[PDB]
């Protein structure tokens, strides 16, 4: 399985006729290309080594189709002041994701389209390519309107399409890096807790990709409902680290052992505190 | 490659 | 509707006193996207502080890495600032090498 996805962001700015616009590509959730409007030239540039495939038509090209979509947001953008009633002065955000997933088949698993206004939900393309599903009433507006003027057509045609032959290129192109793994670095640390208690850490370091499993056993069970998991965090350096904690009795702690599950590790790591 | 949404705006 | 930043405030590597590291202050689950982050030593801005561009999670929500070189020391606190607006004030998260 693998995925494309574009996450787009406008941000209006009072008093101004061009709201702030990004637009970050991923595949399989690495940032490949980004489009900033605030820079002095705005232009698509290159976030994955692999991406230095391209030559300068395509990097022309999708600049151009940016600077579209940043108008398509400034539009959309006053239109949803009217919808809300909303008075402007103040600043309003609307946001896209669009792409594809792919199946092991290689075949198109799903196309995806949302819009959220002021970071909630406010219109899905379904499944099926073809119906909406509108959040609230503002947005039965939309739907209507899209309805009326077919526009789910087009959106099809994309998902369907161009999202598909530019995903198989670009893991073709990126496959050296995107089927990579950096297995985790992992070690159990030993932390006071409270009076004849104390707390056993266990770290994973340094892995990619970030999807990751850490477990603690005591007695040969899963301490499910009694560990503390850390908010997956990125290393800054293309790697991810997690940590999984527990609190034991002082004197317990060699029953207790963690369990390290990644990709990159054909057998999971079985770790314990080692005084 | 990015899609351009429909010319139809919210 | 604001959503409340949450602040992660780690080392790279593992900590070794006197010995260069990076320290990362990672926010997340923020709404709307504006946010200032500041990186302390000791109670004082550090100069070189690096912010990475911003993006958001599928969830809508947005976030933010920045990141500085740093030495960890026995006795030198660091520390995370965060200001946005679904707080009234801005809010202060010491590095804890232990997390």
């Amino acid at each position: 399985p693998h995925s494309m996805r574009y996450f787009e962001t406008a941000v209006s700015r009072p008093g101004l006729e061009e709201p702030r616009y990004i637009s970050v590509g991923y595949v399989d959730n690495k940032e490949f290309v980004r489009f900033d409007s605030d820079a002095e030239n705005p232009r698509y540039e290159p976030r994955a080594p692999w991406m230095e495939q391209e030559g300068p038509e395509y990097w022309e090209r999708e600049t151009q189709k940016a600077k579209g979509q940043e108008q398509w947001f400034r539009v959309s953008l006053r239109n949803l002041l009217g919808y809300y009633n909303q008075s402007a002065g103040g600043s309003h955000t609307l946001q896209q994701m669009s792409g594809c997933d792919l199946g092991s088949d290689w075949r198109l698993l799903r196309g995806y389209l949302q819009f959220a206004y002021e970071g909630r939900d406010y219109i899905a393309l379904n499944e099926d390519l073809k119906t909406w599903t509108a959040a609230d009433m503002a947005a039965q507006i939309t739907r209507r309107k899209w309805e009326q003027s077919g526009a789910a057509e087009h959106y099809k045609a994309y998902l369907e399409g161009e999202c598909v032959e530019w995903l198989h290129r670009y893991l073709k192109n990126g496959n050296a890096t995107l089927l990579r793994t950096d297995s985790p670095k992992a070690h159990v640390t030993h932390h006071p807790r409270s009076k004849g208690e104390v707390t056993l850490r266990c770290w994973a370091l340094g892995f990619y990709p970030a999807d990751i499993t850490l477990t603690w056993q005591l007695n040969g069970e899963e301490l499910t409902q009694d560990m503390e998991l850390v908010e997956t965090r990125p290393a800054g350096d293309g790697t991810f680290q997690k940590w999984a904690s527990v609190v034991v009795p002082l004197g317990k702690e060699q029953n207790y052992t963690c369990r390290v599950y990644h990709e990159g590790l054909p057998e999971p790591l079985t770790l314990r505190w080692e005084p | 490659s990015q899609l351009k949404n429909n010319a139809k705006e919210i | 509707i604001q959503k409340t930043p949450q602040i992660q405030v780690y080392s790279r590597h593992p900590p070794e006193n006197g010995k260069p590291n990076i320290l990362n202050c990672y926010v997340t689950q923020f709404h709307p996207p504006h946010i200032e982050i500041q990186m302390l030593k000791n109670g004082k801005k550090i100069p070189k502080v690096e912010m990475s561009d911003m993006s958001f999670s599928k969830d809508w929500s947005f976030y933010i890495l920045a990141h500085t070189e740093f030495t960890p020391t026995e006795t030198d606190t660091y520390a995370c600032r965060v200001k946005h607006d679904s707080m009234a004030e801005p809010k202060t998260v010491y590095w804890d090498r232990d997390m």
